[PDB]
């Protein structure tokens, strides 16, 4: 019932707060 | 070594104690080198948006997966008898018989049935499709996005707030009181009326139609004038089925009371009606608003907020199944279960953690100057007439209760039940959604009131004694975690206050565990209809070990068999593993350090001795872990044994029963 | 994207595992 | 001097018995040491004179003796006060009380003790031999106290000790055998009633034979093997022990003996042993325990094997609380032989007297044999008990052809399966020549039946086999490395080299170099107890499983066995899962089921023991430092009522602690089985 369409954009996505996670972990050490 | 940058203590370790101590001390922000007080609260303000982004991917990992690989729709259909998925499985290690096994509740492949009620509570809350949760997923996604760009830019001296913004716990108190708790609490009795109603209702309200749709047709006259009547139409009607017209009423805000019979839960109009009353109350006590010691510590902060989220979370357990707001919740026994233990132990973690950083606030923020006369000094200035309380009432409560268990144990072996000193609870009766309170239970809550009484004794003595007492008058000195004073004065072993934590957890664990075992055999009695086996068998010790552990057992323990793999398969194994885990903590809680670290001696003696592996050597010369670490880790081990098999039973027993 | 379970598993718990445990390391030893 | 502390008491109980601690000569401990024995040996004589006179007194022995296959022994009756009137059982023929298991009747039946006459005589006989022992020890102690020489002279305590002891007491029993025990029980076959056969007093081939295997009426080994066997040993012994030299010129010196014995490897060899064993009771006690212990342990293998007694194969009953007891004692016994060879290494060790010789050799790669058994530990641990995690994980993965099992893969413990059949098709004409028939069905053998209950029979080895042995051999070499450890460091470590200068007890050399905890020889014993019981507490399981899964049962119309267990041995204790379902949880049927019964006490011993066990936790797990808190807190509240004792309350020691958690863990462990196995095989067998 999930399309193909919408997992590719909810790991895009989800590859967003990767980023950002990797960004305030350098901060915060 | 660098590792860990914030200690040169530690960084200048030249054994394994420097790579554990690192892990173990790496969130003590306070104790790093060269943290003024100013950069402390700037770099916690940071790690909160850390924490909050990882919640919302959590909740977010919890949509998506019961998006792609649940059966939430197919449950909708018939939320009674499809069971609800928690995800796939993807292992290649399981075999045919184990993939088959795991093919439940008409999934292609092999899944993991949910027992989180999210299901429950997402069908509750108005979400329909699969699209609702994808979109939950995505949004919380981007939202955990939005909360670690706050940390970041807020880390980011650009915004970075000074101490100033800290300082002003006053304005964050009330703030949290009313901009937070009450505007959510509004926010949600929005979402209430607007989508949650509706949908269950059997009116689909998407985002590009609750515009146009308006949740009362006499909503806007009655909103500032007569909002009480209007608001309260006519009500849905015992015949109405969840999420269909068939008896669907218009009410918004009402005051119906017990529960909606198709779903044995919570009428929403009065969950919607509750939250309109909290937001308003909250609002109005924002607008109308130890204080030295609170506002100094953070320690103080915690304690407080985790005894406070302590309580909080216990409530939950005890009404969220007595009082059943999500619908279907209440026939889904397994879940019911699983949430009530989960948030009972959770509980007892947050109290324990309370008490916890109760005594770290005793050994690194409590000036006995500072505060001349307060409660705080009242309390230590007679700590032996607290503890010698505590420990009376604790014997007191402890003596009678295993004495009457035993007694009953004894006649009853001896095959003369009549004997047997069953006292009814009078003032339960008195009280009494409300379980017949015989005298098994009577006894029960009496174990439970003494397993909590010497938890709190155990977690008192620690944060009074946290200063120190007659066998180490100056504990402040060597603070909050340290092995021991040496074997000088009788001997000093786990004299500590982060002692008095770790000796309390397993009190906590013994507690919580009383608690949910108690829980948990009262519910699979009634569930199976045997109410009489609960009543009959729980006023003797052979009864709870007879009854309810050995006779819950079978069928999570024939999870896998010489002949073959079932659904409780993996709870069995789940169930050995707590077993295991468990028990791998008394290694680290009986042997201690020094047996360990003659052993570690001639390990290092053979690796330098032994041709071709001596070519490679340790960087970090091997060290057994230390004292604490052994109490930590065999705690850990002991506490996630615990959980994690009684989890598995909790499971196993109540699954087959449904 | 049936099969982004074979793929994602691996990566992460052999892949990502492996490269976290390589990098604490690094970082642990350094 | 004086008791001002709590600690006091529980030091006096606990340096009571140390000679060596309250004494400085080895002359005045020799003595102590001697008359205790002789208190000692009074104690048991008591407790003899106590089970042949309830055998005598309260007891179904005379009906048993009439009909064994019928009854089932019960020497304990029990006063009807609380209503434990219940633990009197229906044992036939109207008797109520206890069903013993300690297999007095089958002792006394074996010696041929008929008579109700005869079983008061030898009850006060026995006590009178008590009356005796006791006052011998005052007499050897206070009014003729001996002398050093004596006590060193062990080359004639020796051969007194193999002839007069060993040969004599063979010879003694054979004639005792032959004449009173082998033609009583060969009446009472014939079905002579026990008042028809013939008072005491009243009075080569056929009474000795090489038969072997099992009487099948009886189900025991035939007395005539029995009288051959002890003839034999006495005939060698009576020979070994002429093969000492005591006060002549005859004979071997032992210190010559020793002293030879050298070679390459061993640098000086034995040469100072003698002068270190005659010095030190400590290493004799090492010595002795060490073997006394493995003999219990032998004990009970060959004992269920070889059921020497009449009628002993079909009690069940009797066979496994024999085996499990004598495994404990064992057990025990081998744990207190490494304990007082690492009390040997802190007291009486002199570097002046083991100079090169094998005990300063072993002291001097003392890491390379930790280091080993460190690393067989590992191995063993993870060829045995990660074979049962990898089929936990194979099963529960429904992958059961990728199992060790003896389908899938098989792990056949071969060198055991060819002994077994070297044994079973290895009757006559091998080795020791002449032998009629196998030593016992054990080794192989289609059922022998005494009434409905198998006697003994072919005790199978598979894949199980070889998995359990490994767990055994897995949990010896843990239990050796942690004793070994203790003792070859109890001295000194790379961590405390003046170990033996904090002595054996030892709570720690406190909080530095990491933390020191439990560093002390005794600390070692402490955590060897610990794993001598979950080595026995696995011994014993894999007995009780493997009996009554592939060897216990009844006969039924076919000529199978109808097995307690039904053979599910093979397929279920292959795996953890199989031992928590199959074994614990199915067989605690019993004793969880037990109350309202005869079995209740089983049940109700069931429960106090996981809760002594539980309770010891408290100790293991805690410190004394929380302790000694919270008794001034409770102080403070006995000073406010002016209640304060005068010997002041002190937490028990850092290493009383401990005894006491292990106390408490082995004793509710152990009595925790013991009620499971009881209840399950007195219901069930
Ligand atoms: C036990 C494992 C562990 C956990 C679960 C954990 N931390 Mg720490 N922890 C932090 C907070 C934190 C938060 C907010 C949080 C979750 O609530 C955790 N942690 C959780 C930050 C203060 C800090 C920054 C982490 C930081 O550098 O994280 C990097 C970001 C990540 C991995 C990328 C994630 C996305 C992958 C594409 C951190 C540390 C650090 C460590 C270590 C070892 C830890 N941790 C340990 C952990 C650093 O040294 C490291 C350190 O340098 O401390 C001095
Ligand atoms: C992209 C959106 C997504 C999210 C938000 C998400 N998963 Mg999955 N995810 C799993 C757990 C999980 C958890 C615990 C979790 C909660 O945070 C999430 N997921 C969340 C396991 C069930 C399974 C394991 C394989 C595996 O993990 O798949 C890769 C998962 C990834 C790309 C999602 C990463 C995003 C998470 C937000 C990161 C969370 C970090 C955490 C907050 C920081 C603290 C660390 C902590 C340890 C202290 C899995 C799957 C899987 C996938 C896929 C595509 C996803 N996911 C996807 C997601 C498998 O194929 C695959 C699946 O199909 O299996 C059949
Ligand atoms: C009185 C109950 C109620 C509450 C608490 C409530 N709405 Mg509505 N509400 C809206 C949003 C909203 C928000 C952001 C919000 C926040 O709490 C709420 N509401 C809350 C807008 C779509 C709209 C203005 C509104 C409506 C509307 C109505 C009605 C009757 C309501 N409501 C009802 C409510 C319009 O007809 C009408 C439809
Ligand atoms: C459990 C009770 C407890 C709670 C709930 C709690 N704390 Mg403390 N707490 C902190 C903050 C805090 C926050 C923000 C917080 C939020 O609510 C809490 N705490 C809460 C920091 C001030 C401070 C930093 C702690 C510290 O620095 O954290 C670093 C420790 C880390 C990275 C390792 C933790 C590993 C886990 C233990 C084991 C997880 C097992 C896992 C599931 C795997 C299972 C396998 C599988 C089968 C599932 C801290 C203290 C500390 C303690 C103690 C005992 C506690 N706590 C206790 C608690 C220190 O001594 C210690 C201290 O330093 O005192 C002097
Ligand atoms: C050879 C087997 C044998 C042994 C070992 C043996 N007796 Mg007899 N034996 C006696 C005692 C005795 C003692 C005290 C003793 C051991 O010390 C033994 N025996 C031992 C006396 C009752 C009696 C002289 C005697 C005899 C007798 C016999 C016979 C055949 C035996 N035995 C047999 C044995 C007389 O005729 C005759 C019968
Ligand atoms: C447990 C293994 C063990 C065994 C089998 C063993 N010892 Mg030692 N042992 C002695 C001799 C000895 C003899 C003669 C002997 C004979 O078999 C043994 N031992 C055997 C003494 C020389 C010497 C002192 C003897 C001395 O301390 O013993 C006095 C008696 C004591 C305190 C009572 C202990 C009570 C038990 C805890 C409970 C057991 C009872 C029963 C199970 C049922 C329970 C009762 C019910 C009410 C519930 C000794 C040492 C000592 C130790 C230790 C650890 C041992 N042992 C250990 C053992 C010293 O510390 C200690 C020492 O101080 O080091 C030198
Ligand atoms: C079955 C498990 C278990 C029991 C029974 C137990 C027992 C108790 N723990 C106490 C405390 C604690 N226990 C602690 C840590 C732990 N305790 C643990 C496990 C247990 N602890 C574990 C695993 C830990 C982690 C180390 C702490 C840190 C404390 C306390 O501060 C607290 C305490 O001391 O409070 C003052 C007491 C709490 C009840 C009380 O105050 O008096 C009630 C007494 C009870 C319920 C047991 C009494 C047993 C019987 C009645 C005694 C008589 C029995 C016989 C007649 C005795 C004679 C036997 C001879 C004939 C052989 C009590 C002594
Ligand atoms: C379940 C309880 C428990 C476990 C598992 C355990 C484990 C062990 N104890 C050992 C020793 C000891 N234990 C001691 C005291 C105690 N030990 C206790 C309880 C345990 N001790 C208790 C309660 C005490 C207090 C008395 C002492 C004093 C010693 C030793 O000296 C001895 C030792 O160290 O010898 C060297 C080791 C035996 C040698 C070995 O390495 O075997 C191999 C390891 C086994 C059997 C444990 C499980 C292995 C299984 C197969 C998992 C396989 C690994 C997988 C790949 C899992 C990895 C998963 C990751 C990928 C996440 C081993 C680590
Ligand atoms: C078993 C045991 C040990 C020995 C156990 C040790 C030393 C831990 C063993 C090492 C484990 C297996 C992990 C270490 C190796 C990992 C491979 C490290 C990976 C992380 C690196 C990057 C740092 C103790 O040290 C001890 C100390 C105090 C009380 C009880 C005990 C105790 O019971
Ligand atoms: C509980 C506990 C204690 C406290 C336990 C004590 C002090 C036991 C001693 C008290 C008992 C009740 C002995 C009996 C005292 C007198 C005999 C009282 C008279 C009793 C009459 C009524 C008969 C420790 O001292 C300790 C030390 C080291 C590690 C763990 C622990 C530990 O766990
Ligand atoms: S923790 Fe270890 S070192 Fe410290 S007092 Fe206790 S036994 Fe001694």
């Amino acid at each position: 019932e999930l399309s193909d369409l919408q997992i590719v954009i909810a790991l895009v996505v989800a590859l967003l707060p990767a980023l950002l996670a990797l960004n305030l972990g350098s901060a915060l050490s | 070594t660098k590792f860990p940058s914030f200690s040169q203590d530690l960084a200048q370790d030249p054994t394994t104690r420097r790579i554990w101590y690192g892990i173990a001390t790496v969130h003590d922000f306070e104790t790093h080198d060269g943290m003024t007080e100013e950069n402390l609260y700037q770099k916690i303000f940071a790690t909160h948006f850390g924490h909050l982004s990882i919640i919302f991917l959590w909740s977010a990992g919890h949509l998506f997966h019961v998006a792609w690989q649940g059966n939430f729709e197919q449950w909708i259909q018939d939320p009674l008898t499809i069971r609800p998925i928690a995800h796939a499985i993807w292992d290649p290690h399981l075999g045919d018989a184990a993939t088959q096994a795991f093919t439940q509740a008409g999934a292609s492949g092999p899944v993991d049935l949910c027992y989180s009620g999210l299901y429950q509570w997402w069908y509750t809350i108005g979400m329909r499709t699969n699209g609702d949760l994808y979109i939950g997923s995505v949004f919380l996604m981007i939202v955990a996005a939005v909360m670690l760009f706050a940390g970041w830019l807020h880390l980011q001296p650009k915004f970075r707030p000074s101490l100033a913004w800290f300082r002003d716990a006053e304005s964050q108190m009330n703030h949290h009181l009313a901009v937070l708790f009450g505007a959510s609490s509004l926010g949600w009795t929005g979402h209430l009326i607007h989508v949650a109603i509706p949908e269950a209702r059997g009116q689909h309200v998407g985002w590009d139609n609750f515009l146009s749709t308006m949740p009362h047709p006499a909503g806007l006259a009655p909103f500032f004038t007569g909002r009480w009547g209007v608001y309260a139409q006519n009500p849905d009607t015992a015949g109405h089925i969840f999420g269909t017209s068939e008896g669907a009423g218009t009410a918004i805000i009402t005051f119906i009371g017990g529960f909606h019979p198709q779903t044995e839960a919570l009428w929403l109009t009065d969950i919607a009606h509750h939250h309109l009353a909290i937001a308003v109350m909250y609002i109005i006590a924002g607008h109308m608003y130890l204080y030295d010691t609170y506002n100094e510590s953070l320690h103080f902060q915690l304690g407080f907020h985790l005894a406070a989220l302590g309580v909080i979370t216990s409530v939950v357990a005890q009404h969220m199944y007595s009082l059943p707001s999500y619908a279907f919740i209440s026939q889904d026994h397994v879940t019911q279960a699983a949430l009530y233990t989960h948030h009972q132990y959770i509980a007892g973690i947050l109290a324990i953690g309370a008490f916890a950083h109760g005594g770290i606030f005793f050994v690194r923020d409590y000036d006995p100057e500072r505060n001349k006369n307060n409660v705080l000094a009242r309390a230590l200035e007679h700590k032996e007439a607290i503890i010698s309380h505590l420990s009376w009432v604790s014997m007191f409560s402890g003596f009678h209760t295993l004495g009457v268990y035993v007694h009953n144990d004894t006649v009853v072996a001896f095959g003369t039940p009549e004997k047997q000193i069953l006292v009814e609870p009078i003032f339960a009766q008195w009280i009494q959604p409300f379980m017949s309170q015989g005298p098994g239970d009577f006894l029960v809550h009496h174990g439970i009131a003494f397993s909590l009484h010497v938890t709190v004794l155990i977690c008192v003595k620690g944060c009074l004694d946290a200063r120190g007492s007659k066998l180490m008058p100056d504990k402040k000195d060597f603070g909050y975690s340290f092995p021991c004073d040496g074997p000088g004065r009788g001997g000093t072993c786990d004299i500590s206050a982060w002692d008095s934590f770790y000796l309390a957890f397993f009190w906590m664990l013994n507690t919580i565990g009383w608690i949910v075992f108690y829980f948990n055999w009262k519910h699979l009695a009634i569930w199976s209809g045997n109410e009489a086996q609960f009543n009959t068998n729980s006023t003797y010790l052979m009864g709870w070990l007879r009854d309810y552990l050995w006779g819950y057992s079978a069928q999570l323990i024939n999870g896998y068999t010489p002949f073959g793999v079932n659904s409780l398969s993996v709870w069995a194994w789940i169930f050995l593993l707590g077993h295991l885990c468990w028990a791998t903590g008394f290694l680290f809680l009986i042997s201690w350090r020094g047996y360990w670290q003659e052993l570690i001696e001639t390990l290092v003696w053979a690796h330098q001795r032994t041709p071709l592996a001596n070519l490679v050597t340790w960087k970090d010369k091997p060290v057994a872990l230390s004292i604490v670490q052994g109490r930590l880790v065999g705690l850990v081990h002991f506490a996630v044994g615990y959980y994690v098999t009684y989890a598995a039973f909790v499971i196993g027993a109540t699954a087959p029963l449904g | 994207s049936d099969i982004l379970p074979a793929i994602m598993t691996p990566l992460v718990v052999l892949i990502g595992g492996g490269a976290a445990m390589t990098a604490f390391f690094y970082y642990v030893e350094r | 001097k004086g008791p001002q502390t709590t600690t006091w008491i529980w030091n006096l109980h606990a340096l009571a018995h140390d000679f060596d601690t309250q004494t400085n000569d080895l002359e005045e401990i020799s003595r102590k040491i001697f008359s205790a024995h002789f208190g000692h040996l009074s104690i048991i004589f008591v407790w003899i004179s106590g089970m042949i006179f309830h055998a005598a007194r309260f007891s179904n022995y005379y009906a048993w003796l009439a009909d064994p296959l019928g009854n089932k022994p019960s020497a304990h009756v029990v006063w009807p006060i609380v209503g434990q009137d219940i633990l009197n059982a229906d044992v036939g023929n109207g008797f109520r009380g206890v069903q013993i298991t300690s297999g007095l009747f089958h002792i006394l039946r074996g010696a041929g003790m008929t008579d109700p006459g005869e079983l008061y005589s030898a009850a006060i006989g026995a006590l009178v031999a008590a009356v005796v022992m006791m006052y011998a020890g005052y007499y050897h102690y206070h009014k003729k106290a001996p002398k050093l020489e004596w006590f060193q002279n062990a080359e004639s305590t020796m051969t007194h000790h193999l002839i007069v002891l060993l040969g004599l007491g063979n010879l003694a029993w054979t004639g005792h055998l032959i004449h009173v025990s082998l033609p009583v029980n060969k009446l009472l076959d014939s079905g002579v009633a026990p008042q028809d056969i013939p008072i005491p007093h009243e009075f080569y081939s056929d009474f000795l034979t090489f038969k072997g295997g099992l009487d099948p009426t009886t189900g025991g080994l035939w007395m005539t093997d029995i009288a051959h066997h002890h003839l034999a040993l006495a005939v060698m012994y009576i020979i070994a022990g002429h093969m000492y030299r005591t006060n002549w010129g005859i004979g071997h010196s032992m210190k010559e003996i020793m002293e030879s014995h050298k070679g390459p490897f061993t640098g000086e060899g034995h040469k100072g042993l003698y002068e270190v064993l005659t010095t030190s009771w400590h290493a004799q006690l090492a010595i002795n325990l060490a073997t006394w212990g493995s003999f219990s342990i032998i004990v009970a293998h060959h004992m269920y094997a070889m059921p020497p007694y009449p009628y002993l194969a079909t009690d069940y009953g009797t066979q496994l609380n024999l085996f499990v007891h004598h495994m404990w004692i064992g057990g025990f016994l081998i744990v207190g032989g490494a304990a007082h060879a690492a009390i040997f290494m802190v007291r009486d060790y002199d570097p002046a007297v083991n100079q090169n010789n094998v005990l300063d050799r072993m002291l001097r790669h003392r890491d390379t044999i930790i280091s080993h058994l460190n690393w067989v530990c590992i191995f063993l641990g993870f060829h045995s008990f990660g074979l049962y995690i990898h089929n936990d994980n194979m099963r529960s993965l429904g992958r059961p052809q990728d199992m060790f099992s003896d389908t899938a893969i098989q792990l056949q413990p071969i060198f055991s399966q060819w002994v077994q059949n070297l044994q079973a098709n290895v009757a006559g004409t091998i080795r020791a020549p002449l032998a009629e028939g196998a030593s016992s069905l054990a080794w192989g053998g289609d059922p022998l039946f005494v009434g409905g209950k198998v006697a003994m029979q072919h005790v199978s080895l598979g894949t199980a086999d070889f998995m359990i042995h490994h767990i055994h051999a897995f949990q010896i070499h843990v239990t050796v490395l942690i004793l070994i450890k203790g003792v070859l460091y109890a001295r000194s470590s790379r961590l405390i080299p003046d170990k033996a200068n904090l002595g054996f007890r030892f709570p720690c050399d406190g909080p530095g170099r990491g933390g020191t905890c439990q560093s002390s020889g005794w600390d070692h014993i402490f955590l060897g107890l610990f794993w001598m019981y979950n080595c026995i507490s696995i011994v014993n399981f894999h007995f009780f499983w493997k009996m009554q899964s592939d060897v216990w049962g009844a006969a039924n119309a076919n000529g199978g066995v109808n097995y307690l267990t039904a053979g599910n041995w093979a397929q279920s204790s292959i795996t953890i899962n199989g031992w928590l379902r199959d074994f614990l949880w199915a067989q605690s049927v019993q004793v969880i089921n037990s109350y309202g019964s005869a079995l209740s006490a089983y049940g109700i011993l069931f429960l106090g023991a996981h809760f002594i066990w539980a309770f010891s936790l408290m100790f293991l797990f805690s410190g004394r430092g929380y302790w000694q808190e919270l008794i001034e807190s409770i102080v403070w509240a006995h000073s406010k009522l002016k209640i304060a004792p005068a010997i002041q309350p002190r937490a028990m020691s850092i290493t009383q602690g401990r005894a006491v958690g292990l106390g408490h863990y082995l004793l509710g462990g152990i009595v925790t089985s013991w009620s499971f196995y009881l209840a399950r095989i007195l219901a069930l067998g």
